[PDB]
């Protein structure tokens, strides 16, 4: 199933809506570390069947 | 089989570190690897450190 | 002091290896980067220069 | 041996104060000797032994980062914020301050503009901050002035915009240090020498009370040989790191039924130091536990080494750190 | 630029075609530190022709 | 004609100036010579990275 990018993603995290917050795309200018998120991404897997 | 596409640049700020070389106009190769304190600096008459 | 403005620890004599009756040891473990060759240096021109005795 | 005033005593006969800045205070009783002996172990003590103040965060009513450049502005938002790391502000006895700044119109931004606090005494008022081209262009920031040990790189330093872009720092008060010989001219003897030392302080710290204290903390750097009642231990530090990740192990290891491994994760409990940081006396209140449910934890925590009522290190372990 | 030259690192920014060159005569606008605008005097005065 | 151009500046005029040493204390036995000189830093390679 075709993905999309957009801000208000069902994650179980909050790490990943800290940046993400001008509708899928994130402020610019900033500070943290490698290995975080730059555009939030929603890809289900497994067919959506645990 | 691509819907959008999002580039983000990555702007690095790379400041001095023991490891790259200097040279000049007349070719004084050279490295640098220790970085020696201003406490231990010898300075001239009115006090001015190299 | 009691305004803290020290804000460093400052070393102090707390043993002496009397070996002998004219060879000792003098040992001082608080320094820091930049003490070390201040005291070596403070103490080397008076040991060696201004020392009274006999001979 | 002796031991009975050999040597004069260094006493204060004159300053010179040739400039609010910069000074030329000067020993008259000094042998030939001890003219190179004490000004080269104060050289090293004042080029990183002084604390001193400088600016290291600030908003900026505006801009986000150090990449959105503020609009009528002739610099760019690097260079206006590198003229703050020349802004030098004396303290009189605090450690955070916050310092506002406003105003409008053309006109190179003073040091000046900026509020007046009777804590905070400005030391030169003539200090240019950043340049305003548009008359309708505004600037305002929150400059505020701590205290560290002398510089306080950037990049060391720095999810919402609240601190946002920070500078550099420089509480060191002189950056320079030097030592002259010249012989003294007394009218006792002839073998006499003057130390004459010259300090270039920024304006926080005056001179004549820097130097002194230079020679202070060589003085406490002896107080062990004057025989003084000072008995205080030196450096008693055991470092080993050391830590205990089987505390990161779940509950599912102490072998417990299936009631209390379906009470204990409805209560918020998944690991074994989520339950230890509580106290079985609250645990009491929930209509859901008892004493039997304690109790039987204690018991397999007997042979783990844990207990009830101790504190945790380095928890909660890896998670999704934002 | 060095303390000494030679006087010919001047025609080399030029004829590379590093820093701008204005081609008609007239006064500036704005100069804001990421673009410049210049108005030229060959039309009528006005807010919207020129 | 640089050597009569020397004649003024600061004081020194043969470039040897006495260094004053900041470990031991003791000057430097036969001054060295202090001025300015054409540096530059050139861009380190990610060939070399660790």
């Amino acid at each position: 199933g075709p993905e999309e990018i957009t801000a208000d993603i069902p994650n179980v995290g909050e790490a990943a809506l800290s940046k993400l917050d001008e509708s899928g795309i994130v402020y610019i200018g900033a500070e943290v570390t490698g290995g975080d998120i730059l555009v939030g991404k929603v890809t289900p897997k497994g067919e959506t069947q645990l | 089989g691509v819907l959008k596409i999002v580039k983000v640049y990555l702007a690095v700020k790379r400041r001095i570190q023991p490891g790259d070389k200097m040279a000049g106009r007349h070719g004084n190769k050279g490295v640098i690897s220790k970085i020696n304190p201003i406490e231990d600096m010898p300075y001239d008459e009115n006090g001015t450190p190299v | 002091m009691q305004g803290s403005v020290t804000e460093f620890l400052k070393p102090r004599l707390v043993d002496i290896e009397q070996v002998s009756s004219t060879h000792a040891k003098v040992t001082l473990e608080p320094l820091e980067r930049g003490f070390g060759h201040t005291l070596g240096n403070a103490l080397r021109r008076i040991l060696l220069s201004s020392m009274p005795g006999c001979a | 041996q002796g031991s009975v005033t050999e040597f004069l005593k260094p006493r204060l006969v004159d300053i010179e104060q040739v400039s609010s800045t910069h000074a030329k205070v000067t020993l008259e009783p000094l042998e030939r000797g001890f003219g190179h002996t004490l000004g080269n172990a104060l050289r090293r003590i004042l080029l990183s032994s002084m604390p001193g103040c400088a600016v290291t965060e600030v908003e900026i009513d505006g801009v986000l980062h150090e990449y959105s450049t503020k609009e009528g502005v002739q610099e760019d938002i690097l260079e206006i914020l590198l003229n703050l790391k020349g802004l030098a502000v004396r303290v009189q006895g605090k450690d955070e301050v916050i310092l506002t700044l406003n105003k409008s119109g053309i006109g190179p931004v003073t040091a000046a503009d900026i509020t007046h606090d009777g804590d905070v005494e400005i030391v030169k008022p003539q200090h240019v901050i950043c340049h305003l081209t548009d008359e309708n262009a505004s600037i305002s920031m929150r400059i505020k002035v701590q205290r560290g040990r002398g510089y306080v790189p950037a990049s060391t330093r720095i999810e919402r915009p609240i601190g946002r872009l920070l500078v550099d720092a420089c509480y060191s008060p002189v950056e320079r240090i030097a030592y002259n010989v010249e012989a003294a001219r007394v009218e006792q003897r002839t073998d006499l020498d003057k130390l004459v030392i010259e300090m270039e302080t920024n304006g926080t710290i005056d001179p004549e009370e820097a130097i002194r204290r230079a020679a202070t903390i060589l003085a406490e750097q002896l107080e062990a040989f004057v025989d003084l009642r000072d008995v205080r231990q030196p450096e008693v530090k055991e470092e080993k790191p050391e830590f205990d990740p089987i505390l990161l192990r779940p509950v599912d290891d102490l072998e417990l039924t299936v009631r209390s491994a379906n009470c204990l994760k409805a209560e918020a409990i998944h690991y074994i130091g989520d339950l230890v940081q509580r106290t079985e006396v609250e645990l009491l209140k929930t209509p859901n536990l008892g004493k039997k449910s304690l109790t039987e934890i204690k018991d397999v925590l007997a042979s783990r080494g844990l207990s009830l009522g101790m504190r945790l290190e380095n928890w909660p372990p890896a998670s999704i750190a934002d | 630029k060095p303390l000494v030259g030679t006087g010919m690192e001047r025609a080399v920014a030029v004829d590379s075609g590093v820093t701008a060159v204005a081609k008609r005569g007239g006064v500036v606008q704005y100069v804001d530190a990421s673009r410049i605008v210049i108005k030229v005097n060959e039309d009528e005065m006005y807010p919207g022709e020129a | 004609e640089i050597k009569e151009l020397l004649k003024l500046g600061d004081l020194p005029t043969s470039g040897q100036i006495r260094l004053y040493d900041g470990r031991t204390g003791e000057q430097f036995e036969r001054p060295v010579t202090v001025g300015y000189m054409y540096m530059l830093k050139l861009n380190h390679l990610v060939d070399d990275k660790m």
